[PDB]
């Protein structure tokens, strides 16, 4: 009397939940083993990306340091591969914070924002950011609960395949309530509104940029290589001779080694690009 | 087959080395990859203490407040809970007080505790004095220990002694009313 949870009367996370909520809303019988969590991760990640786009388009975040700028206690140090840069766009921090890795089903670390964000949450409970965290966190959760359930069952732990499964479902409900709150907020009107320099950061003036240290600057350069085509922001950073000593120094510190986005390849490229730009400034 | 089945839980601030600790205990491996745990995970390893064969069911939790609702639900059913801090992170040590609070709140009345400072291999950056820490632990009738997950230093011991303190409590509970 098998009941593995059914994949496609939905191809988008929000709906695909409720084809699932639906039939966990509708009992005794369950092979979670056949379930595609990995597909679920693929959908959720789109959900996150699409929710981020939307937020940045509706101006929902309202120099222009970002929201989390005043809560940085990092001392410009690199926290697990990332340094704090007050010019990250909120929607990128969003992405970095809630997108699930398909290879581990866990998060890639975006540590320098982990604390400032929490602080920001504690000081603006009504904020949009919170309502979004609440939502996407439940998305991470649902994902997790499924992971657990699969292996618990796979291991025995009848206690485990059971007490969660009550919860997995229970999360579905709070999600919805979340989708509902978030939704109304994004329905709000907004005036029209782009930065040519970067996909990831707000505009950074000459003054602002020079005040960055090697970890901060390296972090920016690594972030820019996430774009398919060389960016004006990185050409500005790499073409400036005064910046290099501290950028390369940070590379050598070994601090970026653990990153998941091929820091070795990125760094090798950055060094090549700098070599090129060093000629003819 | 086993004589005992103990359920353990690791808790502490984000990035202090919980997952790295559990992996070292279960798989004897260590990865440097910057991965962060979502919600909870669990590994299983069987040890034998005092000729008795003990099954360890160990759950890693996520340190971020945004996951608390999910992790907390795993306390009450635990025999022992290892609280972990980073000997290079003063705030994570200061948070131990709050972490112990979360135990009083979700965990069973007579659950076994254990304080751990990780990353002891980082001699240069160490900022929490062992001595200062053994005090606090003592002040509470709790065992203490400094581990490096990177090197295997005191890792197998930490779990071993949490296991030992449970068999001890398990035994007193069968004995007296
Ligand atoms: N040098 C050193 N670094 C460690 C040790 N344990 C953890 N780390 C670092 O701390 C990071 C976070 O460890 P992790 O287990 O993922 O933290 P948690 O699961 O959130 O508690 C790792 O990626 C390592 O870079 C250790 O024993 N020695
Ligand atoms: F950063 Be770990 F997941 F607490
Ligand atoms: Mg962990």
């Amino acid at each position: 009397k098998p009941l593995t949870l059914l994949m496609t009367s939905s191809t988008s996370f929000s709906e695909t939940i409720n084809q699932w909520a639906d039939i966990l809303k509708t009992m005794e019988k369950f092979d979670s083993n056949p379930i595609n969590l990995l597909e679920l991760v693929k959908q959720f990640n789109l959900y996150v990306d699409e929710l981020a786009i939307t937020c940045e388009a509706n101006n929902v975040w309202a120099s222009t340091p970002n929201l989390f700028a005043l809560y940085d206690n990092s001392g410009g140090e690199a926290i697990h591969g990332h340094a704090f840069v007050p010019y990250y766009k909120e929607s990128i921090v969003l992405r970095r914070l809630f997108t699930v890795d398909p290879n581990t089903f866990n998060l890639s670390r975006f540590a320098a924002f982990e604390g400032p964000c929490q602080l920001y949450c504690a000081a603006h409970a009504d904020s949009a950011w919170v309502k979004i965290q609440t939502l996407l966190t439940l998305g991470n959760g649902i994902i997790n609960t499924l992971k657990i359930i699969k292996q618990a069952q796979a291991f025995g732990i009848d206690e485990a395949v059971t007490e969660n499964l009550k919860a997995l479902k229970e999360q579905f409900i709070a999600f919805q309530l979340a989708e509902a709150d978030i939704k109304e907020s994004l329905k709000a009107p907004s005036f029209a509104e782009p930065n040519k320099e970067s996909e990831f950061f707000y505009p950074i003036d000459e003054k602002a940029l020079a005040k960055m240290n090697g970890y901060q600057l390296a972090t920016i350069c690594l972030e820019e290589l996430n774009s398919p085509k060389p960016s004006p922001l990185i050409e500005r950073i790499l073409s400036n001779k005064k910046f290099w000593k501290r950028i390369n120094s940070a590379f050598e510190s070994g601090v970026f080694k653990g990153r998941t986005d091929d820091p070795a390849g990125k760094i090798a490229k950055i060094r090549e690009w700098h070599q090129l730009l060093q000629i003819s400034g | 087959e086993y004589d005992y089945l103990f359920k353990l839980l690791l808790i502490g601030d984000s990035g202090v080395g919980k997952s790295c600790l559990l992996l070292r205990f279960a798989d004897d491996t260590y990865t440097e990859s910057y991965i962060s745990t979502i919600g909870v995970d669990f590994k299983i390893r069987t040890i034998e203490l005092d000729g008795k064969t003990i099954k360890l069911q160990i759950w890693d939790t996520a340190g971020q407040e945004r996951f608390r609702t999910i992790t907390s639900s795993y306390y009450r059913g635990a025999h022992g809970i290892i609280v972990v801090y980073d000997v290079t992170d003063q705030e994570s040590y200061a948070n131990v007080k709050q972490w112990l609070q979360e135990i009083d709140r979700y965990a069973s009345e007579n659950v076994n505790k254990l304080l751990v400072g990780n990353k002891s291999d980082l001699t240069t950056k160490k900022v929490v004095d062992n001595t200062t820490a053994k005090e606090f632990a003592d002040s509470l009738g709790i065992p203490f220990l400094e581990t490096s997950a990177k090197n295997a230093t005191n890792v197998e011991q930490a779990f071993m002694t949490m296991a030992a303190e449970i068999k001890k409590r398990m035994g007193l509970e069968v004995l007296f009313q």
